[PDB]
């Protein structure tokens, strides 16, 4: 919602102030993530995890908060857009991590082999008799 | 209270033919 | 279009006949040894 | 300071409440987001200072699936994001269950929200609760509502528009259970009911309109019409303004007796009203016509006790007296013996809105006819037929007792509409 | 929310509940990696009903699966959809039933209630407002019938107050699989009574006429059958999932259904069954969809109607339609034949409409009916179980688990007032 | 001429002013190393950061505070964070081993050998002031620095100081909700200072300001960040009259002259009107009569009790930004139609009103919306009684079987607190229910 | 700052020492040379705890390494991090006990207990303000149970007013590793009992099930165990070197969870072990952190909380949580589950917060349960105790040091009244 031509300032497109829907907030399953990526790498900051965080991302999200979100003047006009220098940092081989690896594990084994240790659920047992845990 | 309204005042429970 | 432009407030509103004061609105026209004095209809 | 607070309990209260907010919305300045794109809006909306008007309406209903519509379509910018208020489960079809369980953990926020919408208001005319008698939470969470607003705000007037069920066709089993017993209850605490019938609605839409194969919308946007009839003379002006106080006084004689019905009289497509003349003497003969009211009893079969005439338009008092006393003049249309006046009259000059995309017409002449007759006695009598049909073998109480009710409250709700039912045959007479 | 916590049980509930799975994961478009790739967006905010919530936007079924052995287990999870369930949700037994209800019940069976008691709470507690349960098994197996009424038996005195649902496959009369199978469907159908609210009755020779008669089929294997039994399924929660006309949960379809606390055993059905050569010859409206549902051929129950009289019937529309010719087909099904319907009763039909259809379809319909003809289901059970237990046929493989031999003759009693009830609430005027 | 010395007790008091500060330091022109860029206030007179603020030698702003804990887990964050230059290096006192939740640690052990140097400082920080107001005192009551070292600190700063007025914000134990299991052994043994040796008590519940946060904000899952910003906007706008101008003001004498009817009942309650997100400001206005009617209901009080149950005693009404005598007026005659408000009999009038021509201050990344308008009631109830009653019945089920007092007595301190503390409780409960009976006959037959 | 002296005697406490050394210099960021390679600023603030400022910015840990045959000291010194002790800290003999509790505690120990005793003088004298001490050790072995309990019984009088902790591995229900095993149980539980502040109860098949269901681990070597010992050992001192919203010490959780004297033994757990194939098939996030925490299947001693009521209950946390979330989960876990937990204590649930979590995980919890289950491990102690003693087994292997059998009588005299004692608050 960031990019408009006709609100390009200095070759950076910004964000007009009458286009903002006060209820997108309250809309948790509309704007959200379905797939992402993996990596076939080891866990770490690098530069082909997309939504990868450092400590320079939370700075950054403190200070523009304590900068009023990027105001734009104009002539005429006390705030007309916000700037779009706000929210590049949220704007982007690599495989798909939700494609289940249990398939590739060992298969369930019964209650029973589980069992091997100590005995949990014996029908003759105290805690049978008892209220259980919920 | 028997069948039908009795002379004396008091409420009309029509179905209980009281 | 739909971005028109952002005027500038200083054009566009002085060359008039008079002074058009501004804490009561009053419109002095002062001629040669005349004057009619207006206000806010 | 002539405000009408709104409440809408249940499904069919909140797509009743979808169409009227549109009505609402087109007839005065309203933009479906709220703003500006001339105080007559003051009635239904409220006043921010900034630009935005907000309705001075509940939505309130315990199935959360009817009311996450309306806070994600068109008009979700419109409402208040806390007015929507929504439940966890429903009633089912319980009026015991939304009376007693369900319906007591919900009661204080939908009060609350009511003072605060009262706080707004200086000139409180009074309140419209829209509901049907057939469902759960419109029979037993409507009645626990105005039960506890009765005593929230006394004797303010509060106006039911319910869909009562129908002879013919049903959408459940178990609603002479809940028509029972809500109706032992809004005796007590309802100034007036205005009564609507599903099935005349649809033979008025297949007959009366050009529309086959109608929705439920279709329904609901004649009630619509008809409630803002209701109320357009507060909100614009008129030859002979009506108020809401003013109804009650010459269309309600009894306290027992307060079940008028409704008529919107030029029902008309837009290509049927191309050829018809819609003047004041063509279309107040459509009020009394039998085929064209919407609840299923016939005035035939009983006597008219009153008559509220709204007319909306261009209608001089000329043909209205002219066209009053042709309707007088004819004898299919009889009075009781005990009015020989009948008749109450409002003139309003403002035209009824139309919806783009209903089926209504472009009209310069509205007349919203409210009477009580009684013929509507034989709704009781067949309902009471049904009832205690069913109460014979016990054929449902297991679903009622235990959710929170006893065996008793059938019985006495039911003589109770032993003694509302012939409480109309010494009127009559 | 209302969620709805799936319980499998033994190769009948685990060959239903992959299909119902995948079905469901076609109404919502998940793909078997468990992500989201619908078309629309009215696919998501209702998708807690089924589905939890895991890391990275992992949509797991909210499905327990239980088996004595593991020859199907092991089938079902490397199948094309085995990958969306919870590892953990696997629990299986080494030495199986072996077609014995007392092994299931009282001796094995009762060694592997406790883990899926442990799964089960720890499935019902992460729920915010649970609805109910919902189980699939057969009655003619060992442990579909022991443990999963053992299940049964276990969940409701510790859940008190949810709706419990069985999807049971009651043993065919005349095609058979197990020969001691009448003493399993007598001493389940015992126990189904007291710790259900819903029972929905299926036979595999009607679901086997169903496919050589109305879909043509030629070669049904059990996945058809599966598809028959999951549509049906699927189409009574629908309501929950997607927003419509008329709403209707399982509660709503439970309070309107059933009068006592004795008669929950329905019939179901669906209604557009067509081969594939009359797939374009075909108009898919409302009176074809009403009149394929009320025909005697429909039913998944070898009980014809004619032979009873209907208590209830229920019917859950699908698909974008309007509301007038709904309910005038049911009121015109309500008229014509009205000799199968309980006078005592007036309205004896439940009528909800969603307008999400099934994809491929443009309507489609579920039935649901309660009717006094499944006596003759019941008493045929017990006349092959007594031409069985008075010999003592197959007696030594339920004595000798210490099963008391009088639980065969109260079984028996229990199975014998069920069908007198059921008798006198037919003729009762 | 108006200073106000803030002391912050314990890991609630230190976290209170880590946002109270940040508050101040926002609401006048100071930056966070301490420097005031503009001499000109948009509503005060060149001075009004006396109240909070003092200047140094080198064109400096040093606030009036004391930071106290037994353990610098939490103070070293203060002197590593943003404001690591504000503080004096000195004004953050810090000990060695906390009293772990033990009264008698931070009473009788712990907290003797570093009550002198927080006296030190206090003395310090006074001596410079010459118009000092009263203090602001921040603690909780669950805990063993914040009840017990407390508890020192109020019963010297008592015989110091004389009858200097002094005030805390302290944190009450919830009825269902708790961190701590000996937490009602510490919130009973401390009510003896609360009552003896203060003028204003404040309770604040944390499972209170839950509900407000979840409810009348957008915000679920909250943490004490957001808690914590609700207080420090309560205590602003206690305060705003010592250093704004206003159409009424009010100082901290005129409110426990209007608030306290006897010495031993200065137990009122706070609750901030116009919490609202942004969200939800923008469909509803917030005039004068919205945000009085919304004071008085009972999910946006900020303890769990019920005022319908009690009569109010007295009121104490606070307001800044858009107001002008005239709403006031029409809000206070508004709110005495109704019935469910119900004050006692011996207060006809039963109102203060204050008015501030400021509004409130927001920081970067708060919950509240910039508002035009906002009100503070603070008022007494007698349905304050039921949290004392609920805490009565902890105290008495614990100690009936003697649980947790070996980690009391050994401490030094004699096992006979208990008792006196439940009978001084007692005799509240008997005081605060003598002051609420009419002083009417119940009619007749 | 709050300074932990660790020790540890034994095999089994050499062995756990090691891992837990081993993960201590991960989270702190230490290389194997001693010094520091980490990326952040608070893995130095609080570093005292567990090490000391030396030459060659460095750090070295406070342990004291304690064994009456160096045999498994080998193992450790020749470990990737068996650099980084101190020379001094091992102290050994030259002939072991022989899994003997008399051998440990008067004839071996007693030549031992000076130089162990010199070392942690020194060690404990080099702190600024010394918080308490740590022992790991086992209830089995026979330089651990005599050896650990005669340090505890020689410090203590040095060092009264102080924490002592024992994260001692207690005796197994189903198969033992030494025959002799319940009379040094016994002998060490009566010790643990008077001169022990908090100690935390450990079972070995508690961990092979949470090895073999949990975590569905195929090959597990005693690493893998010693690795959950080690984590959630460093979990209960977590708030000490770390900030937090909640901060609880040592002395916090021994106020807290210890109701009278004689109750400190403890169940520990470790909320965020899910197995590898499981991993993404479940979320991260309180409630699915607190019910794993409250788990029978979690527990690391072999007695469910069915079998007994629930005392009191910690649960110390890490990372970026809510505080509502936590007091409102564990409030629901005590309104649930009403029947086993002490209706005479309002709040069972002590709880804590803090601020960094372990690397690699969002969230992470260390469930410590105070129950009264602990009670039926103790009586099957002393039934086999009982049985062995009545025909005096193998008590010439005790006499023969110098032993009097009224110890035995009287160190099961103990144990009887403590399980009477935590019977007491049964109902
Ligand atoms: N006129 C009209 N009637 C409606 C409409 N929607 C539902 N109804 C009526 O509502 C009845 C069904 O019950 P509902 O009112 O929906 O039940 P509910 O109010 O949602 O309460 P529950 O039964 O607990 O779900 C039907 O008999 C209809 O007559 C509508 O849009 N217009
Ligand atoms: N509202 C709020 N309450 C807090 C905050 N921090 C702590 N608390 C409360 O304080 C109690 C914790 O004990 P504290 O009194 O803070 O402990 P302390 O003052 O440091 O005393 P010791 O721990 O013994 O040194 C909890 O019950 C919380 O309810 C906070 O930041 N905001
Ligand atoms: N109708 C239908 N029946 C099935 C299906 N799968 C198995 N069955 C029936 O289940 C009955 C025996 O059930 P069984 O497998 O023994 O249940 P078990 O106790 O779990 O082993 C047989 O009559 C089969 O016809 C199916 O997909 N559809
Ligand atoms: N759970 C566990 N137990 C251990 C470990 N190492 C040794 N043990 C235990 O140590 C006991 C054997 O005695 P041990 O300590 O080796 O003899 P000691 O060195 O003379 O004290 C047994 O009870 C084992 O359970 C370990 O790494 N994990
Ligand atoms: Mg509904
Ligand atoms: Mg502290």
């Amino acid at each position: 919602d960031f990019d408009n031509a006709y609100f390009t300032l200095l070759g950076v497109p910004n964000k007009p102030l009458q286009c903002l829907d006060i209820t997108e907030t309250g809309q948790r399953l509309r704007n959200r993530y379905h797939e992402g990526k993996l990596a076939p790498i080891a866990p770490g900051i690098n530069r082909v995890d997309w939504p990868c965080f450092t400590r320079a991302i939370e700075d950054w999200s403190r200070f523009v908060s304590s900068a009023g979100e990027f105001k734009l003047p104009c002539a005429s006009k006390k705030v007309e857009s916000f700037s779009g220098y706000a929210v590049r940092y949220l704007k982007p081989f690599c495989l798909n991590q939700n494609p289940s690896l249990d398939r590739y594990g060992q298969k369930p084994l019964p209650f029973d082999s589980l069992n091997a240790f100590r005995r949990f659920g014996s029908n003759y047992s105290r805690v049978n008799y008892l209220t259980p845990w919920h | 209270t028997m069948e039908k309204p009795p002379p004396g005042e008091g409420v009309t429970l029509w179905k209980s033919k009281m | 279009t739909p971005r028109c432009g952002c005027v500038d407030p200083l054009p566009g509103r002085l060359p008039f006949q008079g002074y058009e004061s501004a804490c009561s609105g009053r419109h002095y026209c002062l001629r040669g040894m005349d004057y009619c004095v207006s206000g806010p209809p | 300071m002539r405000e009408c607070i709104s409440i809408h309990v249940g499904q069919a209260g909140v797509q009743i409440g979808n169409a009227c907010w549109e009505l609402y919305c087109l007839e005065h300045g309203i933009q479906p987001d709220g703003q500006m794109p001339d105080d007559s809006f003051n009635t239904f909306f409220s006043e921010t200072g900034a630009g935005k008007h907000v309705p001075r309406a509940v939505f309130v209903d315990l199935e959360p699936t009817v009311v996450d519509e309306v806070r994600t379509g068109t008009y979700r910018q419109l409402f208040h994001p806390e007015q929507l208020i929504t439940g966890k489960e429903d009633a089912a079809n319980n009026y015991a269950r939304g009376h007693y369980t369900i319906g007591k953990e919900i009661v204080d926020l939908v009060l609350d929200r009511i003072r605060k919408l009262a706080d707004l208001c200086t000139g409180l005319q009074g309140f419209l609760i829209f509901h049907s008698f057939g469902g759960g939470t419109g029979s037993g969470f409507a009645s626990l509502l105005m039960e506890r607003l009765s005593v929230d705000y006394g004797k303010k007037s509060k106006l039911e528009f319910a869909i009562y069920p129908a002879p013919q066709v049903s959408t459940a089993v178990v609603e002479p259970y809940n028509s029972i017993l809500t109706t032992h209850t809004t005796l007590e605490h309802s100034d007036c009911a205005f009564m609507v019938d599903n099935e005349a609605i649809y033979d008025i839409c297949r007959r009366n309109l050009d529309i086959e194969r109608p929705t439920y919308t279709n329904l609901n946007r004649l009630i619509g019409q008809i409630v803002s009839s209701i109320t357009a003379s507060l909100r614009f002006d008129g030859a002979l303004n009506v108020d809401l106080t003013e109804f009650q006084t010459n269309l309600v004689p009894y306290p027992r007796i307060h079940f008028p019905l409704a008529t919107y009289a030029p029902v008309i497509s837009a290509e049927k009203a191309y050829h018809e003349q819609l003047s004041v003497a063509e279309i107040t003969n459509a009020c009394f016509e039998p085929a064209n009211q919407m609840v299923k009893c016939d005035p035939r079969h009983g006597k008219y006790m009153a008559c509220c005439m709204l007319y909306r338009g261009d209608v001089v008092p000329k043909d209205v007296n002219a066209a009053i006393a042709t309707i007088k003049t004819k004898r299919t249309i009889q009075f009781v013996d005990w009015c020989p006046t009948g008749f109450k009259v409002g003139i309003n000059y403002q035209p009824p809105t139309v919806v783009p995309g209903g089926d209504l017409a472009k009209v310069q002449r509205a007349v919203c006819m409210l009477s009580n007759t009684t013929a509507i006695a034989e709704a009781w009598a067949r309902l009471d037929h049904k009832l205690d049909l069913m109460y014979a073998k016990r054929a449902f109480v297991h679903w009622y007792v235990g959710e929170g009710m006893e065996e008793g409250e059938f019985s006495e709700a039911r003589e109770d509409l032993a003694a509302l039912e012939k409480d109309y045959e010494e009127v009559g007479v | 929310m209302r969620e709805i916590v799936h319980l499998q049980a033994g190769q009948c509930g685990n060959q239903i509940g992959a299909k119902f799975w995948e079905v469901i994961s076609d109404e919502h478009g998940i793909d078997p990696t468990g992500t989201y790739h619908g078309d629309s967006d009215l696919q998501l905010e209702r998708i807690n009903v089924y589905y939890n919530e895991a890391t990275g936007g992992k949509y797991v079924p909210r499905a327990v699966l239980v088996d004595l052995e593991p020859g199907t287990m092991d089938s079902v999870r490397s199948g094309p959809f085995g990958q969306i369930f919870r590892p953990d949700n696997f629990v299986f037994g080494q030495s199986g039933a072996g077609n014995n209800w007392a092994k299931g019940h009282y001796t094995e069976g009762a060694e592997l209630v406790d883990s899926v008691l442990d799964v089960v709470r720890k499935e019902a507690e992460s729920c915010d407002c649970l609805q109910g349960f919902q189980l699939t098994h057969s009655l003619g197996g060992g442990t579909g019938s022991g443990m999963g009424t053992l299940l049964i038996s276990k969940i409701r005195e510790e859940y008190p107050d949810r709706i419990m649902n069985t999807f049971s496959v009651v043993p065919s009369p005349k095609v058979s699989d197990t020969v001691v199978e009448p003493y399993n469907a007598t001493l389940s159908v015992h126990q189904l009574v007291e710790n259900t609210d819903e029972t929905y009755c299926i036979d595999n020779e009607a679901l086997y006429d169903i496919c050589f008669r109305t879909l043509k089929l030629t070669t049904p294997t059990y996945g058809d059958l599966n598809h028959l039994v999951s549509a049906t399924m699927s189409g009574v929660t629908t309501c929950l999932r997607f927003p419509g006309q008329l709403n209707a949960d399982l509660r709503k379809l439970a309070v309107n259904m059933v009068p006592f606390p004795r008669l929950h055993f329905f019939m179901p059905g669906f209604a557009p069954l067509t081969s594939r050569g009359s797939q374009q010859y075909r108009a898919l409206t409302v009176p074809e969809l009403t009149q394929q549902m009320f025909d005697a051929k429909n039913m998944m129950a070898a009980c014809d109607p004619r032979h009873g009289r209907y208590l209830t019937v229920a019917a859950v529309f699908r698909g974008r339609m309007s509301m007038k010719e709904v309910d005038e087909q049911m009121l015109n099904v309500q008229n014509k034949n009205s000799s199968y319907f309980v006078e005592w009763i007036p309205n004896n039909v439940k009528t909800a409409v969603c307008d999400i259809p099934p994809r491929g379809l443009k309507m489609s319909a579920t039935f649901i009916g309660n009717s006094t003809a499944i006596q003759e289901l019941f008493k045929r059970i017990s006349e092959q179980f007594t031409a069985m237990f008075r010999r003592k046929a197959f007696l030594h493989w339920y004595t000798g688990e210490g099963m008391d031999e009088m639980e065969f003759t109260e079984a028996e009693s229990n199975m014998n007032d069920l069908v007198s009830e059921y008798q006198q609430y037919q003729d009762a005027t």
